[PDB]
């Protein structure tokens, strides 16, 4: 399946 | 590294893993 | 990995996935060599065939996971890129010769029960080891066949092959920087990585220390499992030279 959401802090 | 390649929850408790003794035998 | 098991906790504290930012997905395996530098294939990062071709910001590395598709909250670490450093003669028009690439950490990670480095090979450790027959591991979050996914780390052994038997099992051309791995098709035993798994570690473990060495990273092959094909590894030994010069240089 798809992956799971990941903290925020990591995409910025 | 200093320690690198030594596994904190195998060699350095001194356990195996459940496939290892496989590699070892390998070789020869 | 195709026809593997698997992997215990902890066994593989090295691992590295390789996770594109958006969409969020796995692109490929990596490895932890020190608290700050991931080694990779190039073919991971660049590509033009495929049209790829990522910057340091398109991706994120995941240490010490276990699960594929979850977020293991306190005990997963996820790091943003640096810089990545490519092979200056990577061979991506031909046959991916020298197919490895290096990323540095924008800040070190903190080793754990699940966070590790694996050893670079020395002369000696090379030159005992990388032989035919004697067996080295594949991890990876890769395919579980060429035609699902797995939900935890997969693992399989695979022997060293004859470097005729690599060369006259394909039509590319292979150069002194590879080497292929598999059992052969009246061995009776089957695996080999696939797609997701490239750029993983190929690591065997020296019977003189008791550590673990990555001899190889997982380059490239034709399908996966399949009989009379082999999956090809680039020789991390002979292209050291060429790892420490980045680092010690960076
Ligand atoms: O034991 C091994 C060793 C390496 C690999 C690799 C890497 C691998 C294999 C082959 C090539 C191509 N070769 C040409 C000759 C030498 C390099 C490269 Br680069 C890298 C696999 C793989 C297969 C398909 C894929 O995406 C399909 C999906 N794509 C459809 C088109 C774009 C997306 C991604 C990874 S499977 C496999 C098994
Ligand atoms: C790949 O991306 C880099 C950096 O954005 C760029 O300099 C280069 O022109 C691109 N294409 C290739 C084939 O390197
Ligand atoms: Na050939
Ligand atoms: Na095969």
């Amino acid at each position: 399946g798809d992956f799971e959401e990941i903290p925020e802090e990591y995409l910025q | 590294e200093a320690d690198c390649g030594l596994r904190p929850l195998f060699e350095k408790k001194s356990l195996e893993d459940k496939t290892e003794r496989e590699l070892l035998e390998s070789y020869i | 990995i195709v026809e593997g098991s698997d992997a215990e906790i902890g066994m593989s504290p090295w691992q590295v996935m390789l996770f594109r930012k958006s969409p969020q997905e796995l692109l490929c395996g990596a490895s932890l060599i020190s608290d700050r530098w991931v080694l990779t294939a190039a073919h991971c990062l660049l590509y033009p065939p495929w049209d790829k071709n990522f910057t340091e910001n398109d991706l994120l590395v995941r240490i010490g996971k276990h699960s594929r598709t979850r977020y293991e909250r306190n005990i997963e670490k996820i790091s943003m890129l640096e810089k990545i450093y490519i092979h200056p003669r990577y061979n991506w028009r031909e046959n991916l010769d020298r197919d490895i690439a290096l990323m540095k950490l924008k800040k070190p990670v903190a080793f754990s029960d699940y966070i590790h480095p694996v050893c670079l090979p020395d002369r000696e450790t090379a030159a005992s080891l990388l032989q035919a027959g004697y067996k080295g591991r594949v991890t990876g979050w890769g395919n579980l066949k060429e035609t699902g996914q797995p939900s935890v780390l997969q693992v399989v052994n695979l022997p060293i092959v004859e470097r005729p038997v690599c060369k006259d099992s394909t039509r590319i051309r292979i150069t002194d920087n590879m080497f292929c791995a598999g059992y052969k098709p009246d061995e009776g035993k089957r695996g080999d990585a696939c797609e997701g798994d490239s750029g993983g570690p190929f690591v065997m473990k020296s019977p003189f220390n008791n550590r673990w060495y990555q001899m190889g990273i997982v380059s490239w092959g034709e399908g996966c499992d399949r009989d009379g094909k082999y999956g090809f590894y680039t020789h991390v030994f002979r292209l050291k030279k060429w790892i420490q010069k980045v680092i010690d240089q960076f």
